[PDB]
């Protein structure tokens, strides 16, 4: 339930003369992707032991 | 507005002795900006650079 | 909303310019045609009177207008369809203005055609005005687009079946 | 102008576009004017543009 959601946009398009935007857009998008993998995974691995120990 | 005051509008004369600051406070609908109409080139960059001075 | 509405009627707004301009690069069903929202303007009786039209956005919503400028590949063609050597167009608005000029030069063949049309677009506001002034090489608008942008969205590219 | 100070200086200027060729020749006595600003690493050549505009 804590996964608050909102309208999101896709990676936009750029012409060949504005490549700096494309890499900046990739860096921010990849940064969030890397964050959520480790954050989400380590949550269900740490909290799987919590429930197993609880039982 | 920043452009109106930087260009030296006849109004906005009460804020000449306010040289040093930390940031700039505007009005939600700044009216007395630039009198002669036109297109102020590189407006946004000017605001960022003038956002902080000593 | 995307109301595609006539803005410059071809039958009354250009009494002094020929409007049936066709291109072999945009053939449709085996015969030459042109765009269905723009209008290639040419001369008439060997004369090309400079044009000056205006529009006021009477509607209560934003309108989107397109237009283009044609660059002939050789000076002979330029003088043929416009009877001038140094043309100029201008498109003014309340807070928007530009002055395009044609550029003539030999270019590599693309789709069996050398000349180039540079398309441009803008937006208006309720009650705003847009004035077209030109003396040649103006591809005037023929259909505008009234739009109702709502909190943005995204564009998807795919090939999935429609359902 | 030479920036004698030991600090950055900000300078502003503008170009006036008359609405009709009659006014242009009245205040400047020429039909095709030109202005230019140059510095160590800055240079542009503005030209006036005359056209009818909304009030
Ligand atoms: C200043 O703004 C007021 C409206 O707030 C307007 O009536 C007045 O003409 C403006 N004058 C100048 C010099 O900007
Ligand atoms: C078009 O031509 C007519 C007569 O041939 C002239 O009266 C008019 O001013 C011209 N320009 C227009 C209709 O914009
Ligand atoms: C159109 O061109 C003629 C001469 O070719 C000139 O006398 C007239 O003032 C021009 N009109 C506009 C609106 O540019």
């Amino acid at each position: 339930e804590k996964m608050n959601t909102q309208f999101t946009a896709v990676g936009k398009e750029f012409n060949k003369l504005e490549r700096r935007m494309e890499n900046l857009n990739k860096k921010v998008d990849d940064g969030f992707l890397d964050i959520w993998t480790y954050n989400a995974e380590l949550l269900v691995l740490l909290e799987n032991e919590r429930t197993l120990d609880f039982h | 507005s920043v452009a109106g005051w930087i260009l030296g509008n006849p109004e906005c004369e009460l804020l000449i002795s306010k040289e040093s600051w930390s940031y700039i406070v505007e009005t939600p609908n700044p009216e007395n900006g630039t009198c002669y109409p036109g297109y102020f080139a590189d407006y946004e960059e000017l605001r960022e650079q003038l956002s902080s001075v000593s | 909303s995307f109301e595609r509405f006539e803005i410059f009627p071809k039958e009354s707004s250009w009494p002094n310019h020929t409007v049936t301009g066709v291109s072999a690069s945009c053939s449709h069903n085996g015969k030459s045609s042109f765009y269905r929202n723009l209008l290639w303007l040419t001369g008439k009786n060997g004369l090309y009177p400079n044009l000056s039209k205006s529009y006021v956005n009477n509607k209560e919503k934003e309108v989107l207008v397109l237009w283009g400028v044609h660059h002939p590949p050789n000076i002979g063609n330029q003088r043929a369809l416009y009877h001038t050597e140094n043309a100029y167009v201008s498109v003014v608005s309340s807070h928007y203005s530009r002055r395009f000029t044609p550029e003539i030069a030999k270019r590599p063949k693309v789709r069996d055609q050398e000349g180039r049309i540079n398309y441009y677009w803008t937006l208006l506001e309720p009650g705003d005005t847009i004035i077209f002034e030109a003396n040649g090489n103006l591809i005037a608008p023929w259909y505008a687009f009234a739009l109702s942008r709502g909190f943005g969205s995204g564009i998807i590219t795919s090939n999935a079946p429609m359902d």
